[PDB]
């Protein structure tokens, strides 16, 4: 318990923990992330109307 | 996925559909000067000039709006070509060109029959290629 406890302690302000946060997550936008490219969300008409 | 470019190339293949029927009268009454009324061609074929040049610079400003930096590359030495060969010819000034009454004259008749198959070369490969970049964009 303690030794892990005061590990995970060790593990947060050396930013290692945040790290692997980022580091199994921040490249897995291979997907192509089209959520960006539509926050216009557009109520005109287009061509395809 | 229509799109305003795609329209770009719709449009263009109703009109260049005309402008290579433009000039198949280049070469047709070309044909009727070397068997032979001369400014009975005079005549006719003085008054289809401005047709068949401005209708190339609706194209020219159209791919500048569609944003389409290849084809407008493609036709911008034939507006190069479609303006030089205007501005130095209606120095006659009866209406604008390409006959000036006295076309017997020699040398000038074999230079125009260059252009005859030069833009019925050129019209026709581009009808294809705007056919082309027309199935490109619609069904992407
Ligand atoms: C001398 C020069 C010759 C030049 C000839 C060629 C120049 C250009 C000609 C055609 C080019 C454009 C053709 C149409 C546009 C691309 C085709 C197309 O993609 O869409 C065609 C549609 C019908 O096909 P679709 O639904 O399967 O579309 C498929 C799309 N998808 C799968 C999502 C449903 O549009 C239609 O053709 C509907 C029919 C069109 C309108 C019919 C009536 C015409 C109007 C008045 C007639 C009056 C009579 C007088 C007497
Ligand atoms: C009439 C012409 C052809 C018949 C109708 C079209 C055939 C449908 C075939 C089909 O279902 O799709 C197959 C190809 C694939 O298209 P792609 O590789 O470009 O998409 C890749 C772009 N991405 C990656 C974003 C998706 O589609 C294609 O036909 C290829 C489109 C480009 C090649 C056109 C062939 C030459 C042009 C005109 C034919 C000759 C003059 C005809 C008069």
């Amino acid at each position: 318990g303690t030794p892990v406890n005061l590990a995970v302690l060790k593990l947060s302000e050396q930013g290692v923990l945040d790290k692997l946060k980022n580091k199994w997550w921040y490249d897995k936008g291979e997907c192509g992330a089209k959520d960006s490219g539509s926050k216009e969300k557009t109520s005109a008409l287009s061509l395809s109307n | 996925a229509f799109t305003f470019a795609a329209f770009c190339y719709m449009l263009t293949l109703v009109l260049c559909a005309s402008l290579i029927f433009f000039v198949i009268w280049h070469i047709i009454a070309f044909d009727e000067l070397r068997t032979d009324n001369i400014e009975r061609i005079c005549c006719l074929l003085r008054k289809l000039v401005v047709p068949e040049y401005s209708i190339h610079g609706l194209f020219c400003l159209m791919f500048l709006c569609a944003a389409e930096w290849v084809t407008l590359g493609l036709n911008i030495p034939l507006l190069f070509y479609h303006l030089w060969r205007y501005f130095h010819r209606p120095a006659d000034g009866s209406e604008v060109m390409y006959d000036a009454v006295s076309i017997m004259n020699a040398d000038i008749l074999n230079y125009c029959q260059k252009e005859s198959w030069c833009k019925l070369a050129f019209y026709l490969l581009s009808f294809f290629y705007y056919l082309y970049s027309m199935v490109y964009t619609l069904v992407s």
